[PDB]
RNA sequence: GGCCUGCU
RNA sequence: AGUAGAAACAAGGCC
């Protein structure tokens, strides 16, 4: 209902008709990025020069109608006057703080499941048993090898069809997904994330991140393994060498 | 090319009925008079307000043969009527009321 | 007793206390004001460096241009442009010949991408002269301009949306008698041929800033829209041809590029038997850029793609075509200052053909005097030479035939030579049986990259014995030494946001960790530095102490709700659980089984109004411009939380005749979240056909709310209802 | 043929076949006998569709126009007439929502009833031979498929036919309508066979017009054509042409290596003028403190109590005079604004409760002290331009100025112990790994050996001065602003002590530019008389403010007190980078960490504690007039982290450019050293590279020195 | 005096 | 004055 009814709204008026009428579709990245905002050069020097400014930060319009314009003592948390370029109405960074003391609460359990590859790395170190440090010269070689340790044998294409059809199912097109692992892995993350609320676009991000391959070259000495490579940093040194069991193993 | 022969017509009292029929070797009548315009009378049933109840147009498939009846005829119904087909007419006949 | 830290070198190696040379402590030095002296300056010495060349005027856009190729001989050590164009042909023949097969492959899979390519990839990049306004704006925007220009004008086949059909509306739009542009103070402004070619042919020039080591400033260039693609399949060509090519460092990384000189001095010295002597050099190139004509380019890419069709190398060809007719917008302009009236200006340069030479100092009046000639509509023209390092790839592929011409078949002597070339930098092992050996064989490597207008900076360069050099502020003695001053300016707070500074300084600690063999005990005082820096930027306290802020109160009453206190987040006032041992851990996720259920809901809600995500390619990478090297994009892990809000804005369009830009912005966003909600797949893959919005939106409203019923929330009112407003919105895109 | 679709068809359709033509990019010139066809087929879909509506049971309702109401369900919903991807979307859809099978093909409408996909197509041939066609086209299909053909039959499977029959009358009505039309058209000669299914396309990307004319002036000196330039190209081959032009060219062409041997290298020379003079935002080696031994830590705190209750901590004020006066600006001021300070902060020791930030009046002491309304204004070319004094910007080499020895001594003093712990580092995680414990333990050592240092005392000072006026500018942008330089350290008893050195005020701070200027006034007490080294204090005003007794054997001293204030600026990346001085201590320790395990991976064992403790080994870490000293571990750690602090303070163009210039050259006498044979190709371009990042910075300067005494030492 | 902006 | 260094800041524009 909702949907069709900012559209008709939209083509109300002249302009937004005129932009939605000779726009074809495949321009629509083109629109999307086109902004007059520049890339900052130097992100460092302005988050330190920003946020000691009141309302630093963005937000969308809805958050007026959450979160209290003053606090207790009245130190406000956020501004009605919008963005540069946007809808969306800059706040203090109280808002923040704010949200996370009297804001809305909602279930976080499926968070877990969502986040694999995160929690995955949590229960691995969380179980991991350390060893005695053994000092000696270390003989750093460089070698390619696959950092990511989830990897479901897929490449990026490869998933990212696998992924559409877990989230997008109606934008998949012509594929239909043929290698069977594809198929038992559509079906576990379907049934797995059948309600999630979370976001599409942060499930397809993580779906992508577990199950794709990436490798990248590295120093390494001794290991070569997957789970072994996320610690490279805690396992060995320029003289020194910490054996590690992951809780995988 | 298709053409249609219009049949029946003539000189008729006010009050009394008259039968047309078309040849055709959607269907149609209408009409045309001096004095106003190319005149809706009747489709194949649907009619124009102006004519309902006192003419009945109906048809045969078989014999390709479309037929207006006409019944309590006016002096106003004085015309020379066409029929048409969907693109093609006929010559048309004179009905005088 | 006088402290002396350098005297610590006298115990110390060099490259082993090298670290200590590098002050990447403080501000680096930046530009004040215009750098239209610095380009005039670089226009100059290019043009002065190839002055016995021939000179001829082009008919199309009437400016002077310089062609040196095949030119005398030098005479004398001082940089040359003079390129020959056999020697060239030759060198990239001998190239092919050691490599067979590698120029017929690198065109098949060109070609492959040229005729597959789209013309959104052209948005993936940073700042573009956009000619429409004569200014830098992003990628996209110029983009959009450029396309809604051609289609007011007629060229209407990008529609296709295929990036070879944009570049052929592109060259169309070259023979055309007049274009239309818009302008704001809107005005339609007409344009003739030779002025849209100019500033189709034209570069921005400005001056780089955050450039460490070195006391003179220096200019760089940014060229159009139109001349991009071309150049973006140049440019994969050759990093499709330098992929097969082991002498080349360009397209890789650190660690790969460490690796690589490991191996070639391994090579060269261990295959060297006990009479061969070897050295290595250590050389630096002067006037890299200035000295590359573009004509020389455009030869090489001629000869890679013989015996191909012929569409493929002229839509090869186009671009170094336009870079040797290439201009070169001067610059901001010039501030001049009053002390007796106390005042100051700020005349434009493209005023510097016509004002007079009374306010400008020796040097500069000198300059202009000497750049005049080239001015050409507010641009100088400079032809004889590469501006900034446009074609990296070519040019580091012409320093690998150099470097490979000296395999010892070709040199037909004892001596010989190999190394790695990374454009503007190589290091070069020669191995010889005398000394005179190796002075021979560096005199003909020198006389032969003198022959392809390749000059050795003699002093920035020095030779010593193998198993002690430098590459790209990695220096080499016997291994690779870490350095760590070069990464130091990235362990501060990186100013993406709350989640992703965290995230992004725990990663850095651990990858100069795992590179860049920094210790553990130096990597926990980093991480207590950072944990420092990062609440008294973002004004997230422990939350136990008394540091009133602006944000003290908020944090402290959470603290004081919270029963688990160790399971808040740094961001909201919580303790530091990250170690040695967690630092490839996102926050949240170390933290979450510490968290309470009410504060962890709170914190990781969907709907909060906080989080924003635009597209796939910005959800978690954050763009770091390292020091001492090019922008670079690095993947951080984090969990979207609250803290992953966005920044402000600039918001000083609001004062500039580009202000409807904004409405533009505002609309244009309204549109794509509309189609969004509409196309859920729009941000993750990007859409593509050649239909338009309406249609698209009206008729997928019409088959959901279909089906929807067909099982859902919908019923047949509302399903009637959904129905009659798509004809009611039909009907009024109609009129 | 198209006068056929322009008579009879409607609009509606026309365009969608027009569009339907435009989707697979083939032109509707040479062949449209296709367009014809298949928009024939998208007719008989509408005709077989529209005109079919249901209500909540089955058993369509069948009403020629769809009257007013919410009961306008179609029968049949259309596929086709629609772009692939939305045919697909709306394929996938259906699958999803009636848990039907996905076709690999395009249907063309769906159906309730039988909750499935109809595929109509309409062929020239016959029906029972096009059915089987198509169906053995589609894999294993369940959705039904129906077919006519011209001659008017009608089939399909399970002898199923989904609707009325009047309809199909209608279809075939249609169907020779369309065939006893071409008959007066004329069509069949290729009506019947007319596709064939020709896919094929040649790329063109021809240069042509203007853009071949540039082409033509992009070549060598002695070519006419791309095309001859392209034809010499490919009959090139090589034939020695290289070793012809080697041979040809001079021989002065060379890169003749020069030998580097120990007579060769000569010291580095510096430039001659006046005195270094000083260029801190603050006192480093003459600072002093007003305590009051409170409990609170660093941030903790309000400052402007905290600077009051530490200056009621000394008595003996005095009415401030003139010492040493700016020698350029006017002193007056400088008294006038030293003694509004302390009106002012009495003024807030009276009221209710002190502020925590506290804004000035903005009196004229302070606009001229802080460069108030002195940019000149801005204006347009077009009406200044007979102005004779109208000229560039000054830009010119910086004035040459000699080293003096009063930055040694600085250095000096910077690298010594104090009687105080100036770092409180942050917690961390608990440490779990015996490598962490390692590394915990080192750390551990480390604070021990620099939090005691000047240089760290140095680092707080910077950081919080810089954090602070940093945070002013942003928030009173317009207003001047009081600041006390606040540091807070710990004594060897324990007890937690704060520090005053001074005063800042913070003028107008409109900085848009990361380089536009930012302009305070700094005043600062000291003991140190300025009257002894006065070139190093060129920019300073030095007043007399009090006297203070210090217990000392020599009776009490009771020296006099100065204050040292001057005018100084910085921007926001100065004061960025400022406020990130910690990094210098990790700059340092990574450096001692490194020597630490380079060593340690001698011995098969680590060798930090003896390394501290123990103290035998020792490192050269500088030169008295005897020879050169060395010092343990925690001296070079002391050594280095000084090095930082004073790269970081004193940074400029001049430090980056002899860096990397005078790394270089160490690294060629390293080179030498190690009796490599290193050799050069031009030396005295390197020494003039070198010697030109030499003008006026006293570090870099001092830094020179030290790189001449390391040749003379080194090179033997 | 009143209001707008701080990488456009 | 001061910062800074091959050109700039020491507020800008709009009424």
């Amino acid at each position: 209902m909702e949907r069709i009814k900012e559209l008709r709204d939209l083509m109300s008026q002249s302009r937004t008709r005129e932009i939605l009428t000779k726009t074809t579709v495949d321009h629509m990245a083109i629109i999307k990025k086109y902004t007059s905002g520049r890339q900052e050069k130097n992100p460092a020097l302005r988050m330190k020069w920003m946020m000691a400014m009141k309302y630093p930060i963005t937000a969308d319009k809805r958050i007026m109608e959450m979160i209290p314009e003053r606090n207790e003592q009245g130190q406000t948390l956020w501004s009605k006057t919008n963005d540069a370029g946007s809808d969306r109405v800059m706040v203090s960074p109280l808002a923040v703080t704010w949200w996370n003391r009297n804001g809305p609460t909602t279930s976080a359990v499926h968070y877990p499941k969502i986040y694999k590859t995160y929690f995955e790395k949590v229960e691995r170190l969380k179980h991991g048993t350390f060893g005695p440090v053994h000092f000696r010269n270390q003989v750093k070689i460089r070698r390619r090898v696959d950092i990511n340790p989830g990897h479901a044998d897929l490449s990026a294409k490869e998933a990212q069809d696998v992924i559409m059809e877990v989230v997008f199912p109606n934008e998949v097109g012509a594929r239909i997904l043929t290698s069977e692992s594809q198929l038992t892995i559509t079906k576990e993350k379907k049934e797995e994330l059948q309600d999630c609320k979370i976001s599409p676009l942060m499930v397809a991000y993580m779906l992508e991140r577990e199950l794709v391959r990436k490798t990248r070259f590295l120093p390494v000495a001794g290991g070569t393994s997957s789970v072994y490579i996320e610690v490279l940093h805690l396992t060995q040194g320029t003289c020194w060498e910490q054996m590690y069991t992951p809780g995988g193993e | 090319q298709v053409q249609l022969q219009e049949s029946g017509g003539g000189l008729v009292q006010a009050g009394d009925s008259l039968r047309l029929s078309c040849a055709a070797s959607i269907m149609a009548w209408f009409r045309q008079t001096p004095g106003k315009e190319r005149e809706l009378v009747a489709r194949l049933q649907y009619y124009r307000d102006s004519v309902k109840g006192r003419f009945t147009l109906s048809r045969d498939n078989a014999k390709n043969t479309l037929y207006l009846q006409m019944n309590s005829l006016k002096p106003e119904d004085t015309a020379v009527y066409y029929c048409a087909f969907t693109d093609y007419w006929g010559q048309g006949t004179q009905v005088t009321v | 007793m006088d402290v002396n830290p350098t005297l610590l070198f006298l115990k110390v190696p060099a490259q082993n206390a090298i670290s200590t040379t590098f002050p990447y402590t403080g501000d680096p030095p930046y530009s004040h004001g215009t750098g239209t002296g610095y380009t005039m300056d670089t226009v100059n010495r290019t043009h002065q460096y190839s002055e016995k060349g021939r000179w001829t005027t082009n008919t199309e856009t009437g400016a002077p241009q310089l062609n040196p190729i095949d030119g005398p001989l030098p005479e004398d050590n001082e940089p040359s442009g003079y390129a020959q164009t056999d020697c060239v042909l030759e060198a990239m023949a001998f190239l092919e010949e050691s490599h067979p097969g590698i120029f017929e492959n690198s065109c098949l899979e060109t070609m492959e991408v040229v005729q597959q390519t789209r013309v959104d990839k052209l948005t993936q990049g940073r700042q573009t002269y956009d000619w429409t306004l004569n200014r830098n704006q992003p990628a996209a925007t110029a983009l959009a301009n450029t396309i809604e220009v051609f289609r007011s004008n007629g060229l209407t086949a990008n529609e296709s949306g295929r990036l070879i059909d944009f570049l052929k509306d592109v060259m169309e739009s070259m023979d055309k008698e007049e274009m239309e542009i818009t302008t704001h103070f809107k005005k339609k402004q007409r344009l003739n041929k030779r002025s849209y070619l100019i500033r189709a042919l034209t570069l921005n020039t400005m001056t780089k800033d955050a450039e460490r080591g070195k006391l003179k400033r220096r200019a760089i260039a940014t060229p159009g829209m139109q001349i991009r693609g071309f150049v973006y399949f140049v440019e994969t060509l050759a990093r499709s041809i330098c992929e097969k090519l082991e002498q080349s460092g360009l397209p890789v990384g650190g660690n790969e590029k460490k690796a690589k000189l490991a191996n070639v001095v391994r090579k060269m010295m261990t295959n060297s038997q006990d009479t061969e002597l070897s050295f290595t050099i250590t050389g630096d190139n002067t006037k890299w850029n200035e000295n590359q004509n573009p004509r020389m380019f455009l030869a090489m890419i001629t000869y890679i793609t013989r015996n191909q069709p012929e569409w493929f190398r002229n839509v090869l060809s186009i671009a170094p075509i336009m870079f040797s007719n290439k201009m070169a917008r001067l610059g901001k302009g010039y501030m001049f200052e009053s002390k007796s009236m106390k005042l100051r200006t700020q005349i434009p340069a493209e005023m510097l053909a016509s004002i007079d030479l009374k306010y400008f100092n020796d040097s500069t009046r000198k300059k202009i005097e000497k750049i005049r000639p080239l001015l050409i509509d507010g641009t100088a023209s400079l032809s004889p030479g590469m501006m900034m390092g446009m074609f990296n790839m070519l040019s580091t592929v012409l320093g690998v035939s150099i470097l490979n011409l000296g395999q010892k078949r070709y040199t037909k002597t004892t001596y010989w030579w190999d190394g790695l070339q990374s454009s503007d930098d190589f290091a070069l092992i020669v191995n010889a049986p005398n000394h005179e050996g190796i002075q021979a064989g560096v005199d003909r490597f020198y006389r032969t990259c003198k022959l392809l207008g390749i000059n050795m900076s003699k002093k920035k360069s020095y030779i010593n014995r193998t198993g002690t050099f430098e590459f790209t502020s990695f220096f080499y003695r016997y291994g690779f030494v870490a350095n760590f001053s070069m990464e130091l300016p990235s362990f501060g707070v990186s100013g993406i946001n709350e989640s992703a500074d965290m995230s992004i300084g725990v990663t850095v600690i651990k990858n100069n960790m795992i590179n860049n063999d920094l210790g553990p005990a130096t990597a926990q005082m980093a991480l207590q530095l950072f944990i420092k820096d990062y609440r008294y930027t973002y004004r997230c306290h422990r939350g136990d102490t008394q540091i009133q802020t602006r944000r003290s109160f908020e944090i402290k009453k959470l603290w004081e709700q919270t029963r688990s206190k160790a399971g808040l987040l740094v961001s909201d006032g919580g303790p530091n659980l990250y170690n040695i041992r967690n630092l490839h851990i996102p926050e949240v996720c170390l933290k979450w089984e510490l968290m309470d259920e009410d504060y962890q809901g709170r914190l990781c809600n969907p709907l909060n109004p906080f989080v924003s995500h635009k597209e796939i390619e910005s959800v978690n990478n954050a763009v770091m411009m390292p020091a001492h090297g090019p922008a670079k994009n690095m993947e951080y892990d984090a969990v979207a939380t609250t803290h992953s809000w966005i920044p402000k804005r600039n918001r000083s369009i609001l004062n500039t005749s580009q202000r409807g830009i904004l409405e533009d912005e505002q609309m244009y966003q309204k549109c794509c979240n509309l189609f969004e909600k509409f196309f859920p797949s729009s941000s993750y893959r990007r859409p593509v056909g050649i239909s338009s919005m309406v249609e698209a939106m009206v008729s997928r409203a019409r088959i959901d709310a279909r089906i929807d019923f067909e099982s859902g929330r919908i019923k047949k009112e509302e399903f009637a209802e959904i129905m009659k407003i798509c004809s009611t919105i039909e009907e009024l895109r109609r009129q | 043929m198209e006068d056929f679709v322009r008579q009879c068809f409607n609009p509606m359709i026309v365009e969608l076949a027009e569009k339907a033509m435009k989707e697979y990019g083939e032109d509707l010139k040479i062949e449209t006998n296709k367009f014809a066809a298949i928009c024939t087929h998208l007719e008989v879909c509408f005709m077989y569709s529209d005109f079919h509506f249901i209500n909540e049971r089955g058993e369509s309702i069948i009403v020629e126009s769809g009257d007013p109401n919410a009961l306008l369900k179609h029968r049949f919903e259309i596929i086709e007439g629609r772009d692939r991807t939305m045919a697909w979307t709306v394929v996938n859809s259906i699958c999803n929502t009636t848990g039907a099978e996905k076709p690999k093909f395009l249907p063309d409408l769906y159906d309730y009833k039988e909750n499935r996909f109809i595929e109509i197509g309409v062929t020239r041939r016959e029906v029972h031979i096009y059915y089987l066609e198509k169906a053995n086209k589609i894999k294993s299909e369940k959705t039904h498929i129906h077919i006519f053909s011209f001659t008017g039959e009608e089939m399909a499977t399970k002898a199923d036919y989904t609707l009325d029959e009047e309809s199909r009358a209608r279809i075939k009505t249609r169907l020779f309508t369309i065939r006893q039309e071409m008959a007066s058209r004329g069509l069949w000669d290729s009506f019947r066979q007319s596709e064939r299914g020709e896919e094929t396309i040649e790329e063109r990307f021809e240069i042509t017009g203007t853009m071949r004319r540039l082409a033509d002036q992009s070549l060598p000196p002695n070519f006419s054509s791309l095309e001859n330039f392209r034809a010499y190209v490919d009959g090139f081959e090589p034939n020695g042409y290289i070793e012809g032009k080697l041979s040809q060219m001079s021989k002065e062409v060379n890169a003749r290596i020069e030998p580097f041997l120990k007579t060769t290298p000569r010291p580095l020379r510096l430039p001659d003028g006046p005195p270094c003079s000083q260029r801190s935002k603050f006192l480093l080696m003459d600072a002093l403190k007003l305590s009051i031994e409170d409990p609170s830590h660093e941030g903790e705190g309000i400052p402007l109590y905290d600077a009051i209750k530490c200056m009621r901590t000394f008595f003996g004020w005095k009415e401030p005079n003139v010492v040493k006066p700016h020698e350029k600006g006017i002193n007056p001021n400088y008294l006038l604004a030293w003694k509004q300070v302390l009106a002012e902060l009495q003024d807030i020791e009276n009221e209710e409760k002190i502020p925590k930030t506290k804004n000035m009046k903005k009196t004229s002491q302070l606009k001229w002290a802080l460069g108030e309304n002195m940019a000149p204004e801005k204006v347009d070319f077009d009406d200044c331009k007979d102005v004779s004094d109208l000229k560039q910007y000054d830009s010119d080499e910086p004035e040459l100025r000699s080293l003096a020895s009063w930055i040694q001594s600085e250095f000096n003093k910077a690298c010594e112990l104090t009687d105080s712990s100036w770092i409180e580092l942050d917690e961390i995680g608990e440490d779990v790994a015996p490598i962490e414990h390692i590394a915990s333990m080192r750390r551990n050592y480390f604070t021990a050996e620099v939090s005691h240092c000047r240089a760290t005392e140095y680092i707080m000072k910077g950081v919080y001065i810089n954090t602070a006026l940093l945070n002013a500018s942003c928030a009173a942008m317009d207003d001047f602003q009081l600041i006390p330089m606040i540091s807070k350290c710990r004594t060897k008893e324990g007890r937690r002590k704060t520090n005053l050195y001074g005063f800042i005020i913070k003028g107008r701070s409109h900085l848009r530019n990361d380089t536009d200027v930012v302009n305070f006034v700094s005043m600062e007490f000291s003991l140190t008389d300025p009257r002894l080294e006065p070139h190093k204090w060129e920019k300073y005003c030095v007043l007399e403010i009090g006297d203070m007794l210090l217990r000392s054997a020599i009776g009490q001293v009771s020296r006099p007190m100065f204050l040292y204030v001057r005018t100084n600026g910085t921007s926001k990346i100065k004061m960025k980078w400022g406020m990130e001085m910690r990094r210098c201590l990790l700059q340092s320790l990574q450096q001692i960490e490194s020597m630490i395990e380079a060593e340690s991976s001698v011995k098969e064992k680590d060798m930090t504690k003896e390394f501290f403790e123990n103290k035998s080994e020792t490192w050269p870490i500088g030169e008295s007039p005897k020879g050169v000293e060395e010092g343990s571990i925690g001296k070079v750690c002391r050594t280095l982290l000084a090095k930082s602090v004073f790269n970081s303070l004193y940074a400029s163009p001049q430090l980056e450019g002899f860096s990397a210039e005078s790394r270089k050259l160490l690294l060629i006498v390293q080179a030498l050293r190690d009796n490599l044979e290193p050799g050069t190709f031009d030396l005295g371009g390197l020494y003039e590279a070198i010697e030109e990042c030499l003008i006026n910075d006293p570090w870099v300067l001092l830094n020179a020195s030290w790189f001449n005494s390391f040749l003379t030492h080194a090179l033997r």
